[PDB]
């Protein structure tokens, strides 16, 4: 929603979460699969030099 | 020491040292109120009536419940506060409850 | 195929409460939103809020203020409306419509994409 | 925050291009691209005819084209027949998870 | 409305601009910030993870 202003003491105003407008959904992160796969493949290729 | 034959373009309203003096005085007054602050627990209800003898035009005594040096017990104390220093708090016509002006 | 059926026509008195049902058949109803619209006879269309059949989350339009409650059950695949404090202005036809797709990663509630509708219940008051 | 403005009725000969437009504020049409259009036969349930702003659903002949420009969304129809006599409505995403429907037109054939 | 998978309501009382009387406020806090102080089976007596 917003920074709901709640006042404590003489002048201190802290900001806390109000409601949630709409439906709730997950907070996520997205990484491409083929780029991550051949990135791990290249990391394994390079690290196989140090382990025979 | 007076100089010989020098002509210099002065200005009064564009002066850095006026701003320096103002900032120095403001910072000094900030520093002088640091190590002794003692009026944060006075933000309580003040039950103020008219003062003594019925002939006072500026003061109400504002008896309040205050905290002594011991935390568990309290005591009743009175004072003399000025009219511009005192602001009432109510949602209606309540003439026996007042508040100090800086607590708001 | 995909069908939406509702209850019969209901005649009521002012000040009472009306209940309109809507049964969804032909698809998994727990993955789609369901919106409710209102049609007065001879006027336009008015929109009431949506119901999420998974977690029971609701929203409502303005000038209603929670005087309508929408609930659902996952056993018989039917959505419910409980509208209270009826009035002579509320003589209308109520429809239930299928909304967007519940996706768990973005808010698809406010998408005005209504494909399938019920045949509608006529609610008249005296 | 009322309904979207809409013409009361439209008229047109068969084979004549007819344009229907509805206007909204900056928070309804000018900020979100979710503007759909519905028709209904009198006495029947409404039916979707346009997706988000310009896409056509399945089972619909390529005759209804929708577009938007600023705060105005318009639907253009060419090649009109007697089966297009219906009531046409606008809708949009109004923000804060609310949907506002349009006033509605009526199409008269000639 | 409905149920949020991560947010509790956590209504609390707080001090107004005067010391004597208290006022009731509310927020919405996240689940990993809220700890159940409990010597019994009480499911509504919560506190912040700060004050320990
Ligand atoms: C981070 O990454 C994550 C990934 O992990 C991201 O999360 C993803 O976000 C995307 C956002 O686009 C979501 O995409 C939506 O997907 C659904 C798909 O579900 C339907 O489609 C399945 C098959 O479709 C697939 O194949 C066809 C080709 O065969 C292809 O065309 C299509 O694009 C898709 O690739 C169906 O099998 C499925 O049915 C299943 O479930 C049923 C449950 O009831 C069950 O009965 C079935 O048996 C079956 O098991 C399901 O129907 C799409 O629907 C959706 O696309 C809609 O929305 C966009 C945006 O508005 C619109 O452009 C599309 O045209 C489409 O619009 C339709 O919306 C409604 C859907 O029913 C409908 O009401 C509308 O009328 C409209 O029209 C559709 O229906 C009509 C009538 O049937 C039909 O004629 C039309 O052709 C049209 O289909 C989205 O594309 C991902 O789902 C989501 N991932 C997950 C896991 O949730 C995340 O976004 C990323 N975040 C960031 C920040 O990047
Ligand atoms: C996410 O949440 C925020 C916060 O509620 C939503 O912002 C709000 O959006 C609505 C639009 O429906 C704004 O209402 C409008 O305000 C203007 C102000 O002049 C008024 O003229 C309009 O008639 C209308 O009432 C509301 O002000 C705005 N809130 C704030 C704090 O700006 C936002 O829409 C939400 N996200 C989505 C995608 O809905
Ligand atoms: C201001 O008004 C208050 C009323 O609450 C006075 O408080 C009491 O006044 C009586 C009258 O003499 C004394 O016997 C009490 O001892 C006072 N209370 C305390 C705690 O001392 C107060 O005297 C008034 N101030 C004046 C008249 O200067
Ligand atoms: C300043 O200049 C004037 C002009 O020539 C000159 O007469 C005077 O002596 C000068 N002042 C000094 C201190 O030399
Ligand atoms: C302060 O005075 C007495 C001392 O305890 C107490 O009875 C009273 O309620 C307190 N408060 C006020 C507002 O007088
Ligand atoms: C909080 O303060 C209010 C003051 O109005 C009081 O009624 C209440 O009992 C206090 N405690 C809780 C847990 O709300
Ligand atoms: C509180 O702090 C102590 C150490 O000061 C710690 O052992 C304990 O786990 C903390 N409580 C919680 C609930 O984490």
């Amino acid at each position: 929603n917003t920074r709901k202003s709640v006042r404590i003491g003489p002048g201190q105003t802290f900001y806390a979460t109000g409601d949630i407008i709409g439906d709730i959904k997950q907070a996520h992160c997205n990484i491409s699969e083929e780029k991550w796969n051949d990135t791990l493949q290249k990391v394994g290729i390079e690290l196989q030099k140090h382990f025979p | 020491l007076v100089l010989g034959n020098v002509t210099e373009n002065f200005n009064m309203w564009k002066n850095d040292m006026v701003d320096q003096m103002h900032e120095d005085i403001i910072s000094l007054w900030d520093q002088s109120l640091k190590p002794c602050v003692k009026l944060t627990p006075l933000c309580v209800t003040l039950i103020c009536s008219d003062a003594g003898s019925g002939g006072v035009e500026e003061m109400k005594n504002c008896s309040f419940n205050t905290t002594t040096e011991i935390r568990d017990k309290e005591k009743k104390e009175y004072a003399l506060f000025y009219k511009p220093d005192i602001v009432p708090l109510s949602e209606t016509n309540n003439t026996s409850e007042y508040r100090l002006i800086n607590c708001n | 195929q995909v069908q939406l059926v509702q209850s019969g026509a209901e005649v009521k008195k002012p000040g009472a409460s009306v209940k309109v049902s809507c049964k969804a058949s032909g698809y998994t109803f727990t993955g789609y939103y369901m919106h409710w619209v209102r049609q007065a006879p001879g006027q336009g269309l008015e929109w009431m809020g949506w119901i999420n059949p998974n977690s029971g989350g609701t929203n409502y339009a303005q000038k209603f203020q929670g005087r309508v409650t929408m609930t659902r059950d996952t056993s018989i695949s039917t959505a419910y409306m409980e509208l209270s404090r009826l009035r002579s202005d509320d003589t209308a036809v109520y429809y239930c419509a299928r909304g967007g797709w519940i996706s768990l990663y973005y808010d698809s509630s406010g998408y005005p994409n209504f494909d399938y509708w019920g045949q509608g219940t006529l609610v008249t008051v005296s | 925050q009322s309904a979207l403005t809409q013409p009361a009725s439209v008229s047109g000969s068969p084979g004549q291009s007819i344009t229907i437009s509805c206007t909204g504020t900056s928070s309804d049409v000018g900020s979100y691209n979710l503007v759909s259009w519905y028709q209904q036969h009198p006495g029947k349930a409404p039916k979707l005819m346009i997706y988000e702003v310009s896409k056509r659903p399945s089972g619909v002949s390529n005759r209804f084209s929708g577009s938007k420009s600023g705060n105005t969304a318009s639907l253009t129809i060419s090649g009109l027949q007697a089966e297009d006599e219906a009531d046409y409505y606008c809708c949009s995403y109004a923000g804060s998870s609310t949907v506002i429907f349009g006033g509605g037109t009526k199409l008269t054939v000639l």
